[PDB]
DNA sequence: TAATAGATTAGAGCCGTTTA
RNA sequence: AAACGGCUCUAAUCUAUUAG
């Protein structure tokens, strides 16, 4: 009482899927090799012993291979055997194929036509073998048969990943931070992003984490300033929020310390012999051709050639103190026409970075990032930020590591 | 090392009450929840756009393919998923032959007048713009 | 720009389920870019097309392709610029075990600028409206209320919110924000991080992937690594693994695609829709609510 | 250069011959010509039917 | 009113079709 | 506008501060 299929199974193995398991929703005992995970034997037992129809697909890949033409043989011979005229049924589905040009074992039979609407040869089929008398429907047999052998080959295991992050911990603070009482030792229509270390107008005050003579050589008047008009603050209570009177807020202080992390990367890059572009709300920082060895770091390439043009792996970078002091770095493609001068229109560039990370995936971006992070390192675990004389901000240059107890198998 | 939870993916329910992750392998392997007879469609947009529309729909009777049939799974055929008949022969066409607006006027006072005026019902009304 | 938008929105008054499809996607291959390949290469996802196409047309006549798998009233409200419109979209199940997901219409106005939050006046008017569905079509009132935007709720709409909800039922407000900088890789395989996991960072805030590779499809359902989506309980009292699961959920219901899953909610997604319906026009009174007037 | 096979009702679902037989295709399929193998019908209680699907 | 940030938010385009 | 994504761009607002 089995319904065997003979099929092309790498050229017909979606269409034999799908009748296969349409008619074992229907409730009909189906032999397929495709829905099976020596082998011949078991295909000759079941087509002498128990099969009542045999479909044959009858695609233009379905009458040329050896395999098919022999199971339709041995089909054959059980059909002289049983004295049964209905055992075995075409299913032509190929508009190429016409119905000549067919083998002479299939060419006499009355075919189905599944050339057109996959739906009405279906229906030809079960009302075929509805009155034909081939012997209740559980569609959850047919589901289950999808999930065994069609969906297990990939699915979700309990198999432990690692993961690297955009995240790169802020190692190490410095330990205060210092606003300064500069009330005429600092003119007001100057602007104080420009200052050899960075520096926020706050209540008047000059929020900096640097020594209050740093800024000399480009304001000369804040010499001979008082230290202890300078209030200092702990910045382990700005990071704890322990900190909150009614000078400064937490929340506040924090947002002056994430302007203070931002600008002083800025300058960072700016003496990281790495260039800039300009995106919409930050910068992104880039090698030009020819400053790395064989236009890599490490093995991993970070300035490349296509059709005519230069990409550049460039980073963008923005510190946040939220789930802990770490930054976010952000991983852009920077375009050029001979590698050394940027492209005017904004409109070329976007079209190349989208042809380019095309065919870029996680293993191309995750290296790409760690190879400029740690290629911007001066420590061999830890960049370097001059954010003040004696102070400094430790990044960690290993980015945040996460871990996953499911996982998949990577096909490659 | 933060810990990555899993959140387990929600099965979409289907026809016979078979539920599968993928709507595209379920709607194929089981169908929708309900039987709509028939799509009575209705086209508003130029002859060429109207010829297109109905060899588009004739392609889609027949299975079409993917480049990578895993990846994203093949289109049997509408009758094959959905169970219901969406001919192409059976179209009602409305010929057509602040620019925004009375563009989309055009477009609008046909298909009112259509469902207004006309005997012929319409289920579904393809708007075929043209480029 | 906005022929779409208009079109659908004037037919809103004379409720007509319409879809717009263009010359170029029904039939890609004949318009060439005069030098070569197509401007739309189809060739590739013509299966996948063809698949969103006959789904979109079977959703728009009536038809449901798939359901969910009680007691949640799902509200994803979304603002638009105009004076701001707040259009919400509502998803639960019903006693009959099918999941009613149509949309709450009847866009709330807030004159500010910048504030995308809803006066006290209009959020008492959103929820009652939501509530009042959620009533009618289950015959009681729903046990939670899983309000869900792309922005925080501040204090007093989430005020006007707790005044205007009735007893033993509990609100929940989740702002899923998306492109949150936290490129998360994976330094063994070649390929993304697998779609479905979740970095809780507090009891309150998250992150979740839904959208990347999935073993199921054997690749990604985003190029490049996927974006997490920020998942921040501001408002409420409700389990972030809860939660998660439950934007999980909500992102199989585009039914405006065929397609796996969406990176976001499809509510928010479906409400962020109708909204451009709306203010594309003129103010309509009491408008369909039903999506196949809308995607 | 050919191969013969014995199809008596003992000799066409053996195991050894079943082996032998297969890797005869197999290098019939490597050596791309039809006129490789060739069956020996002997035994009159086994029919042109039942016969294994490799002679077939 | 203007500016300088950081945080939230919102709108538009624009390219590719998810490495087998 | 089949669609979903990745990016790119622009603007607004809320805070805190400084100059009108
Ligand atoms: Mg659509």
């Amino acid at each position: 009482n089995k319904i065997f299929i003979s099929h092309a199974t790498p050229e017909d193995d979606d269409f034999t899927r799908w009748l296969s398991l349409k008619l074992i929703g229907l409730g009909y005992e189906v032999w397929c090799d495709i829905l099976f995970l020596d082998f011949w034997s078991t295909i000759e037992k079941e087509i002498r012993e128990n099969t009542c129809k045999f479909l044959i697909v009858s695609s233009t890949a379905g009458n040329k291979r050896e395999g098919v033409l022999k199971e339709l043989a041995v089909a054959t011979k059980v059909k002289k055997h049983l004295q049964d005229d209905m055992f075995i049924i075409p299913l032509a589905i190929d508009e190429n194929l016409s119905y000549d040009d067919i083998n002479i074992e299939i060419v006499r039979l009355n075919a189905i036509d599944f050339k057109k609407s996959w739906a009405k040869g279906l229906q030809d089929l079960l009302d075929a073998f509805e009155k034909q008398n081939v012997p209740p429907p559980d569609h959850s047999k047919s589901n289950l048969l999808y999930q065994q052998i069609f969906l297990h080959d990939k699915q979700a295991i309990e198999k432990e990943e690692t993961y690297d992050s955009n995240w790169f911990p802020i190692i190490s603070f410095p330990n205060e931070l210092r606003f300064h009482r500069y009330d005429w030792r600092l003119p007001k229509q100057f602007d104080v992003r420009t200052l050899a270390f960075p520096a926020i107008r706050y209540k008047e005050y000059l929020c900096t984490f640097a020594w209050e003579y740093d800024f000399i050589h480009q304001l000369p008047k804040t010499e001979t300033y008082n230290g202890q008009e300078s209030i200092r603050i702990s910045t382990s209570d700005i990071l704890s929020g322990r900190y909150d009177t009614d000078f400064i807020r937490n929340y506040e202080c924090q947002r002056l310390i994430v302007q203070l992390i931002n600008k002083a990367f800025e300058l960072r890059m700016k003496d990281k012999n790495v260039r800039e572009y300009q995106m919409s709300k930050t910068f992104a920082y880039w090698i030009e051709k020819g400053k790395l060895e064989k236009d890599k770091f490490e093995k991993i390439k970070l300035v490349g050639k296509q059709k005519n043009k230069y990409w550049h792996f460039g980073i963008s970078a923005a510190g946040k103190l939220y789930p802990s002091p770490v930054l976010m770095v952000s991983s852009h493609i920077i375009f050029t026409m001979d590698g050394i001068n940027l492209i005017k229109s904004k409109s070329i560039q976007h079209s190349s970075r989208r042809k380019q990370g095309k065919n870029w995936w996680n293993d191309k971006w995750r290296e790409k990032l760690l190879a400029f992070i740690r290629f911007l390192s001066d420590d061999q675990n830890a960049i370097y930020l001059n954010v003040g004389s004696e102070e400094k901000i430790l990044i960690s240059n290993k980015p945040l590591k996460f871990f996953g107890k499911m996982s998949y198998v990577t096909p490659s | 090392m933060k810990e990555l939870i899993y959140i387990e993916e929600p099965s979409i329910l289907f026809a016979h009450g078979q539920k599968c992750t993928d709507p595209r392998d379920g709607l194929a392997l089981f169908g929708p929840l309900n039987q709509i007879y028939g799509i009575k469609s209705g086209v508003v947009g130029t002859q060429k756009g109207l010829q297109i529309f109905k060899s588009y729909l004739d392609k889609i009777q027949k299975p079409i393919y993917n480049h990578n049939n895993i990846t994203r799974p093949m289109f049997p055929g509408f009758e094959a998923v959905f169970g219901c008949k969406w001919e192409s022969q059976n179209i009602v066409f409305k010929e057509i032959t602040k620019r925004t607006y009375d563009l989309v006027t055009l477009f609008n006072d046909k298909i009112i007048t259509a469902n207004k005026n006309d005997e012929e019902r319409v289920d579904v009304w393809f708007v075929i713009v043209p480029e | 720009a906005q022929f779409h938008d208009q079109l659908k929105a004037r037919l809103l008054e004379h409720t007509i389920p319409t879809q717009i499809l263009r010359e170029s996607t029904l039939a890609w291959r004949d318009f060439k870019n005069t030098f070569g390949a197509p401007i739309r290469d189809f060739s590739k996802i013509e299966g996948h097309l063809a698949w969103t196409i006959s789904t979109a047309a079977y959703y728009k006549a009536g038809g449901k392709p798939w359901k969910l798998g009680p007691g949640v009233c799902y509200l994803g409200l979304v603002y638009k610029k105009i004076q701001n419109a707040c259009c919400a979209a509502q998803m639960f199940l019903d006693n009959g075990d099918g999941t009613v997901f149509k949309g709450e219409v009847g866009p709330w106005y807030n004159p500010e600028k910048g504030e995308y939050h809803l006066k006290p006046k209009e959020a008492k008017a959103l929820l009652t409206q939501a509530l009042e569905s959620y009533k009618e079509q289950n015959k009681s009132y729903p046990k939670e209320v899983f309000i869900h935007a792309r922005t925080r709720f501040n204090d007093e709409e989430w005020n006007a919110f707790n005044e205007v909800t009735p007893k033993n039922t509990n609100l929940v407000g989740v702002t899923i924000t998306k492109s949150k900088p936290l490129k998360l890789y994976k330094t063994e395989g070649a390929f993304p991080i697998m779609r479905g996991n979740a970095y809780i960072v507090d009891e309150k805030k998250a992150f979740l992937w839904t959208l990347g590779f999935v073993p199921k499809l054997q690749s990604t359902l985003s190029m490049e690594v996927p974006n997490p989506i920020f998942i921040e309980i501001n408002k409420g009292e409700a389990e972030i693994q809860q939660v998660l699961k439950d934007i999980l959920a909500l992102t199989k219901l585009n039914y405006n695609a065929c397609i796996y899953a969406d990176g976001e909610p499809v509510t928010l997604r479906f409400a962020n829709k109708i909204g451009e319906i709306l203010t594309a026009s003129t103010e309509i009174k009491t408008p369909p609510l039903a999506f196949k007037y809308y995607i």
